[PDB]
RNA sequence: AGCAGAGUGGCGCAGCGGAAGCGUGCUGGGCCCAUAACCCAGAGGUCGAUGGAUCGAAACCAUCCUCUGCUACCA
């Protein structure tokens, strides 16, 4: 299954496919073939298994060596060990964010349900590079401080370039937790020191406590119909939604609410909310069966839904609750919130746009980011420390948690601010 | 922090030209 | 992946059991002192593939082939 979710975030020319295929082994993939026109924009997903031969490195199934195909200029080899079986010590789980700025919703939202983080820094553009201080601020906020940099496009970039970005974004990020984080500068045109990062995410990144006892809530990001195109009428399937589950022990057969809900028809003001209820058909990540879906784990979850939720990615940031929970679904919402004082995601070498953004106006339409919802709404009361937000679709809110606050700069969404729910 | 970082720069930019 | 369209001369592209068409270039010659437009002949044919029912498949039938498109992505 999964034990961990470790996240892919990084800003744009790193490549991802490469890195991707070297830790987990499973493409990152989605729509369009054409599979990026540069890096994955998509929520990608994959699970892989993480295995010793009681050495630090981690093997193939074919594990006496490994000879990589990266490019036919000069033959990478490394060597995990010889053969005769291999230990299982987990079974991880990735969660590979979009890489693109204009995406940062969609980065935030997929971020929000992982337990730790790969900073996928680039060593062609700029040293104090806008993104790579937006992804860890958000970071901090969310409740993970579990951050691996690892330095992964430094094949042609000079020893002298890849030294001073790695310090002035260390430097820059004097606030934000950083320290205590190693910084891994790998090949991913010969993926070289890739058997350390091994070493690093076994060692950096165990399982967090998990509550089983809990009640399950599982947070759906992916929306995957089974049925697809050319379905047969007596093949019928249930909807397969991709979550993560952030607590309970979810069970096969078990009944599930998905909260926010559908608002009932002829509605005249902006309630009212009535949840959906399907049963679980199966419960299956990796590519084994299972009988459980334990939480701290990427499942894809089949459940009784019909083909027209999942007919294309609908059910993005959707909170489920087993069954009949007790989280409240509100339309308006009483967010406590912080500014920022400085514009993030976005800076230059000429240093713009990270000048100081003016306060908040009434009916201004605002993306918050709630839990792993993304909903947009407008700010109906603004003083200072109170805003009261009235939102297009309801927010199941499990928890008052935290929030994200972005506003709209110019073409796309900005992060401005955080905030806890009152 | 940079120890890690370091180490590992001995280990990597020695194997480039 | 399933799905709407296409399979013809270089290109455009008629056509359907008793027929490889026509448009455009192509090349020669004529008219005229000569070219041009014009006219004539010349030149360009696995009609995707694999067969079957058949007195005969360019035509029926089934499959395969392809690009052109769809819910926009299918653990």
């Amino acid at each position: 299954q999964a034990t961990i979710n470790i996240g892919t975030i990084g800003h744009v020319a790193h490549g991802k496919s490469t890195v991707v295929k070297a830790i987990s082994g499973v493409h990152t993939v989605r729509f369009k073939n054409e599979l990026e026109r540069n890096i994955t924009i998509k929520l990608g997903y994959a699970n892989a298994k993480i295995y010793k031969l009681d050495d630090p490195s981690c093997p193939r199934p074919e594990c006496y060596r490994s000879c990589g195909s990266s490019t036919p200029d000069e033959f990478p080899t490394d060597i995990p060990g010889t053969k005769g079986n291999f230990k299982l010590v987990r079974h991880v789980s990735f969660v590979d964010c979009p890489g693109h700025d204009i995406l940062m919703a969609t980065m935030l939202n997929g971020a929000a349900v992982m337990d730790a983080a790969l900073l996928l820094i680039a060593g062609n553009e700029s040293c104090p590079q806008p993104q790579t201080s937006e992804h860890l601020a958000a970071i901090e906020i969310m409740k993970l401080k579990h951050i691996l940099i690892l330095q992964n496009k430094i094949d042609l970039v000079k020893e002298s370039q890849a030294k001073e970005q790695y310090e002035q974004i260390l430097a820059f990020v004097q606030g934000t937790v950083a320290e205590g984080a190693p910084i891994i500068p790998i090949s991913a045109q010969l993926k070289y020191n890739i058997e350390v990062v091994c070493e690093y995410i076994v060692k950096k990144i165990p399982v967090p406590p998990r509550d089983f006892t809990s009640e399950p809530r599982l947070i759906v990001i992916r929306s995957f119909d089974v049925n697809k195109p050319g379905c047969e009428v007596d093949d019928l399937k249930g909807g397969v939604a991709g979550g993560s589950i952030l607590k309970g022990v979810l069970k096969v057969g078990q009944e599930i609410e998905v909260r926010p809900g559908i608002v009932s028809k002829d509605s005249e003001g902006k309630l009212m909310c009535k949840p959906i209820f399907s049963k679980i058909v199966s419960l299956f990540a990796e590519h084994n069966d299972l009988q459980y879906a334990a939480p701290g784990g990427l499942i894809g979850v089949g459940t009784k839904i019909d083909p027209t939720l999942c007919r294309a990615d609908r059910m993005v940031g959707q909170v489920l609750g087993a069954v009949g929970a007790l989280p409240e679904i509100f339309t308006e919402l009483e967010i406590s919130y912080f500014l920022l004082r400085r514009l993030l995601g976005v800076r230059t070498e000429g240093d713009k746009k990270a000048a100081k953004v003016q306060k908040l106006s009434k009916n201004e339409v605002l993306m918050v980011n709630i839990g792993s919802l993304s909903t947009g709404g407008r700010v109906s009361a603004v003083k200072a420390d109170l805003g009261k937000i009235v939102l297009t679709n309801p927010v199941c809110t499990e928890v008052g948690e935290k929030i994200a606050l972005s506003r709209r700069v110019e073409k796309h969404w900005r992060l401005i601010g955080w905030g806890q729910i009152r | 922090s940079e120890k890690e970082y370091v180490e590992m720069l001995d280990r990597l930019y020695s194997k480039l030209p």
